[PDB]
RNA sequence: GCUCAACGGAUAAAAGGUACUCCGGGGAUAACAGGCUGAUACCGCCCAAGAGUUCAUAUCGACGGCGGUGUUUGGCACCUCGAUGUCGGCUCAUCACAUCCUGGGGCUGAAGUAGGUCCCAAGGGUAUGGCUGUUCGCCAUUUAAAGUGGUACGCGAGCUGGGUUUAGAACGUCGUGAGACAGUUCGGUCCCUAUCUGCCGUGGGCGCUGGAGAACUGAGGGGGGCUGCUCCUAGUACGAGAGGACCGGAGUGGACGCAUCACUGGUGUUCGGGUUGUCAUGCCAAUGGCACUGCCCGGUAGCUAAAUGCGGAAGAGAUAAGUGCUGAAAGCAUCUAAGCACGAAACUUGCCCCGAGAUGAGUUCUCCCUGACCCUUUAAGGGUCCUGAAGGAACGUUGAAGACGACGACGUUGAUAGGCCGGGUGUGUAAGCGCAGCGAUGCGUUGAGCUAACCGGUACUAAUGAACCGUGAGGCUUAACCU
RNA sequence: AAUUCCUUGUCGGGUAAGUUCCGACCUGCACGAAUGGCGUAAUGAUGGCCAGGCUGUCUCCACCCGAGACUCAGUGAAAU
RNA sequence: ACACAGGUGGUCAGGUAGAGAAUACCAAGGCGCUUGAGAGAACUCGGGUGAAGGAACUAGGCAAAAUGGUGCCGUAACUUC
RNA sequence: GCUCGCCGGAAGACCAAGGGUUCCUGUCCAACGUUAAUCGGGGCAGGGUGAGUCGACCCCUAAGGCGAGGCCGAAAGGCG
RNA sequence: AGGACCGAACCGACUAAUGUUGAAAAAUUAGCGGAUGACUUGUGGCUGGGGGUGAAAGGCCAAUCAAACCGGGAGAUAGCU
């Protein structure tokens, strides 16, 4: 984007953070959407552990 | 390189050289000598020799051949009627080239070239 | 005397029919490939139900060139068609179990002992 | 392309030093008419070695 | 009475675009490149908490510290604005080592194979493609390896002009607009006959101390130096197995370089044939000219690569990192201080080529010259007559030598070139005549005719008797012999 | 996208490998309805990509024919 | 500005092959283009041919190479027919 | 003078436009011709262009120009 | 019948090469587009510079165009070289 190298630089290392980031906070929401899928049951009265 | 090859391109095309050597063989056997520049006449050998030698026997097919390379029909009629039997014991060499100086406008350096038994 | 993007016909019934030739084998800068030398190829034309489908890459060990070989005697063979044959990508062993057009003297050793075998004629 | 500093007459005599012609070293007298010509080459009246080649 | 606030106030009164531009200047001043410096970039080093099951230092290394290079982006404006052409690509390179591979070695968290890291080493080698104008990058497949850099981020008076970077046009955006965009997309003139240095070749003159023809020595200079795979040792050493050597030997390849045409081929407009249109030789038949050699099919010699021979080495000397023996300083220890040994594609040789202008001009063998006199400034002096050697040059016929000079063969006591004779090769059964057919055409004579550069011969032609240049015994001083 | 900076966005086709192309998706920096929106047979010395034939464009250059370049004779410049 | 590979309107229109004023060779007619001669190096221009491969070249099949006539069979998506 | 090659819907033949003696004969090579030159479209001298019917002049008009008087405009002048 | 198709004269100039002190102050060779039309061409005329003309490029207006050329103000001015 910009001419200075240096400002080129600052931008990439900061994106790259941001993505890492997004990374791991997208790989921490898709382990507990499988985790809370996984123990929620289905929602019918066939998924029972009390009654 | 031009190793072991032989003939002079002369600055002329090949048609150009073929009709060339075939008018001046004609204006030789006519004229019995003519004036050429030296390289010119050290190539009209190769050409004018082999025409005598095939007019030493008279025959049709030999004549046709003689007629294919000069066509000159009073040429042909010449060359088998009178060199033919003039040059009958020679083995080859039926031609003299005699260098005579350098031509004015051009500086190239001329001969004559003459039958050997001319006189 | 093949190169690279050079097509060539299959001389064996792999499935393949008509492959070209990516890389040849066997040395940095190398540029031409003779008889018994492999070659890295792709797969540009097959038959419907073969053992290998388009697109594959694999090796192939080059059978017949148009360029030919030469013998100790002066000799030479020369063939109308450029001709390989398929090879598995690290046993180097061929593919099909039939193998079609003649075949030279260069290839008899221990690596094409199973193509020599199947050939049905070795020139 | 083209020079950056005027050549001095001594080179252009220099490079010259070569271009002199040659005048020929000796000249032949043909052997009947006793008058001088180029070597291999007929002389002006139309004789070599002794006999006329050419008439005049 | 003036936020004349741009406050010593140009008027009471004034904003923009120029890539359609234009002039006078400045490297006083920016962009490229060079210069100084090194914040930034890259590569090292100092301390060692920690990761490594235990253990800082096998490999990494936090918090901190000290440098090297000029190497990215910069800082400054010292060079150039009376022009220093710029990104990438092609061709051609050359240097550095902070070494990508091959070579030598220490440690290893090194069983082996294969690795990690560091030290020494620049001799050689160090991909082809898909995508984009790309450098860079990702990907496919090789390779022993696909190095990092310098050279105006080498190279446009060598090439390109896609991107960028003029004038045309459009899209998104900004502006009322002219227009503008490190926003994009279509199209868009790359000049120079080389004077000097440099470099690759090749000559002329003179020198080397009388002149000449050969053959050398070698001070010095250049070229070349890469490496895979398979087999034997040996499925041995090692390992529980999977797997799998060091050292040493043999064969066959890739790339590069030199040479060659004997083989496989390309060219072969100078050889032969097939055939279309037309014109000419009175006409038939047969030829010849033109149509890219009219279009083709073959192909001699020569030149060539894709074709086939050869090469990189082995060996020796001295070494780098490294390994040592003996040995004190320092009763021990210690590769070093005295002394001795080993050690790599690096150095010097060994292989090939140039090479005494090597002015330090060298060495060896051989050939040629053994006359009379004058003059004045009396000396390495000048002049006349006689003499012209050995050898060279010039001229001619020429060459698988060659731009031209040069180099090589030959010049009548001659095969140097052309022609001629015979053979070989190439093309493919010529012309004329006869027979069969109404005819196109076929068959016989006939594997005929023609045949360049090839091979073996042959003075038939051209290579003249001469003439020209070069001389006529070769300076001085010492030393050793000779009489 | 003649329009998207981030961007070679992501997926699919083609290729062994496709920053371009084609077909979708919509997170439209900053499309959009006569400074016209979206298609469109035919047409274009228009821009991009792919395939068959063909090839010295290339791997990798080699030979041959002429016109210059070179030598000889005659005339005889120029930029700087 | 030249005895300049440029520019210039109208008229005539032969033979053979060809659809043809294209194209090739000729007639009537007119020219060989005002420096030549050698040699047959690198390199430059305009061409011919090429083993094996066929765009791997390159920004891009740029340029070369290739197709090319007449009669007949047959001819797709899409379409404003 | 004899061969060879090139154009031949032109590189042949006749005009208009434009040029203005370059046309033909004798003579000369100092300067012009990119070389030599006895040759020339070069120098010098002489000769050569014949019309009731070809073309121009003449009669007639198009676009357009000039324009008696006239209208308009500081003057020059514009339109008709 | 057609601003229809292929293709010469004629008009134009898309690509490459050469030439860039050229044969030429923009052309030559091999290809290329139109070729009964919004075509092309000869002769004469008309539109004049802040004006003309433009199927629109600020193109062209005598090898000169974001305001022609010639004469004059004129030895413009130039804190610049």
């Amino acid at each position: 984007d910009e001419r200075s190298q240096h400002k080129n630089k600052a931008k990439a290392l900061s994106v790259l953070g941001a993505r890492i980031h997004a990374a791991e906070m997208a790989k921490r929401q898709q382990a507990e959407a499988s985790t809370r899928r996984n123990l929620l049951g289905s929602g019918d009265r066939s998924d029972r552990n009390r009654t | 390189m031009r190793h072991r090859k032989s003939g002079r391109q002369l600055n002329r095309n090949s048609s150009h050289r073929q009709a060339m050597f075939r008018n001046m063989a004609g204006s030789l056997v006519r004229h019995e000598i003519i004036k050429t520049t030296l390289p010119k006449a050290k190539e009209l050998r190769r050409v004018v020799e082999p025409l005598i030698t095939l007019a030493k026997t008279d025959s049709v097919a030999n004549r046709r051949l003689a007629f294919a390379r000069t066509r000159d029909n009073e040429i042909v009629a010449k060359l088998f009627n009178e060199l033919g039997p003039r040059f009958a014991s020679r083995a080859g060499g039926y031609t003299r080239i005699l260098k005579c100086g350098f031509r004015a406008g051009d500086n190239a350096p001329m001969a004559y070239i003459e039958l050997v038994d001319r006189s | 005397m093949i190169q690279e993007q050079t097509m060539l016909n299959v001389a064996d019934n792999s499935g393949a029919r008509r492959v070209m030739c990516i890389k040849v084998l066997g040395g940095s800068h190398r540029r031409y490939a003779g008889v018994g030398d492999i070659i890295k190829i792709t797969i540009k034309e097959a038959i419907p139900r073969g053992k290998v489908k388009k697109g594959d890459v694999l090796k192939a060990v080059v059978v017949r060139t148009k360029k030919g070989v030469r013998r100790p005697d002066g000799s030479v063979i020369r063939f109308d068609g450029n001709a390989c044959v398929l090879l598995n990508n690290n046993s180097e062993q061929p593919i099909g179990t039939r193998i079609f057009g003649p075949v030279t003297r260069e290839l008899r050793s221990e690596k094409f002992m199973k193509i020599i075998s199947l050939a049905p004629e070795v020139l | 392309a083209v020079q950056q500093n005027k050549p001095t007459r001594s080179k252009r005599g220099m490079r010259r030093s070569h271009d002199a012609l040659t005048a020929v070293t000796s000249l032949s007298v043909d052997k009947t008419s006793g008058e001088k010509h180029l070597r291999h080459h007929i002389t002006a009246d139309g004789y070599y070695r002794g006999r006329k080649v050419i008439a005049k």
